[PDB]
């Protein structure tokens, strides 16, 4: 089917390039992610400085590329501590330009426990087709 | 209600530097936007979504796919770019008959005021025929994304105007 093929070039052409974490009060980066966040066979990780647990101002930025055009782009983000929910974010971008690189930032307003147990999962959809799924494990310091 | 702000202008105008400086982030390593840069935050109790869209010839034609449900449009000008000042005028007037932007509030940032050969606001006011604009509420404001001069005075007004209607 032509829809399948289309729904296939859309997947192939999408790439999450990087994620980062800032102290929203100062505007300073606390941690930016290299790092084939798209690659498989790898549990993506963030080694963030513990200060992050002290600010009230945290902003998380994403940067993504799309070779293909899409009409109903949206994302779903959830931060989990084990089974418990810390944050759940949603955003409808709608239209995404062909061969384009886009950014999305939101402002989010004890240790031995948190480290290695915090996961951020970003799910990306075109209308209702899943295009990409990321997972990043948090290690405080 | 969350407010949707839409930031446009010609490439190299200062859009992205303005959006970053406004959030207290560095502006020393900014590069051409090859898509859109969206920023979700809180200012003076307002829950905002600020869309900064690339202004190169190639990107411009996709501008209208973001018109829907826009509360305020920020038109950004390179005050020292007398060369494209008329192409700037055209783009803007063209934006003023768009039906999905009707009743949006217009804010004009006369950017790059920190530059030697920068036209005043009057000159830019005149250059873009703003006095002829009755379709929308507007206000021009000169500023400098680099020094951070007079950015809040513009956003604060815009925020208050949209809220009053
Ligand atoms: N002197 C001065 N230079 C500025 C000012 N604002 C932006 N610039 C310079 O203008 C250039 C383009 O700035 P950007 O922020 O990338 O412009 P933009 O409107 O986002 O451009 P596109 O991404 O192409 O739409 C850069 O070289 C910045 O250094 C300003 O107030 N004064
Ligand atoms: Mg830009």
């Amino acid at each position: 089917s032509a829809k399948d093929e289309r729904a296939r070039e859309i997947l192939r052409g999408f790439k999450l390039n990087w994620m980062n974490l800032r102290d929203a009060e100062t505007g300073k980066i606390l941690w930016q992610g290299t790092e084939d966040l798209s690659v498989p066979g790898v549990e993506h990780e963030a080694r963030v400085p513990k200060k992050i647990l002290k600010c009230k101002a945290v902003s998380r930025e994403l940067n993504f590329s799309s070779t293909e055009q899409m009409e109903k782009f949206r994302l779903e983000q959830k931060v989990y501590f084990k089974g418990q929910c810390l944050e759940e974010w949603f955003f409808e971008f709608g239209f995404v330009i062909p061969n384009s690189t886009n950014t999305w930032q939101s402002l989010i307003e004890p240790a031995s426990v948190l480290t290695g147990n915090v996961i951020i999962e970003t799910k990306f959809f075109d209308d209702d087709l899943l295009v990409s799924t990321s997972r990043v494990r948090l290690f405080y310091v | 209600r969350e407010l949707r702000l839409l930031m446009l202008g010609l490439d190299n105008a200062g859009k992205t530097t303005i959006l970053k400086k406004f959030n207290g982030e560095d502006v020393d390593t900014i590069s051409p936007t090859l898509g859109f840069n969206i920023k979700t935050l809180e200012h003076r109790g307002f829950k905002l979504n600020i869309w900064d869209v690339g202004g190169q010839k190639s990107l411009r034609s996709y501008w209208r796919n973001y018109f829907e449900s826009t509360d305020g449009l920020i038109w950004v000008v390179d005050s020292a770019d007398r060369q494209r000042m008329q192409d700037c005028q055209r783009e803007l007037q063209s934006l003023l008959v768009e039906e999905r932007l009707a009743g949006a509030t217009l804010l004009i940032f006369a950017n790059k005021q920190d530059l030697p050969g920068a036209l005043s606001c009057n000159a830019i006011q005149e250059a873009l025929e703003l006095d002829s604009i009755r379709s929308h509420h507007w206000r021009i404001q000169g500023c400098s994304a680099v020094t951070g001069e007079d950015l809040l005075p513009g956003i604060d007004w815009l925020l208050d105007d949209i809220s009053s209607r």
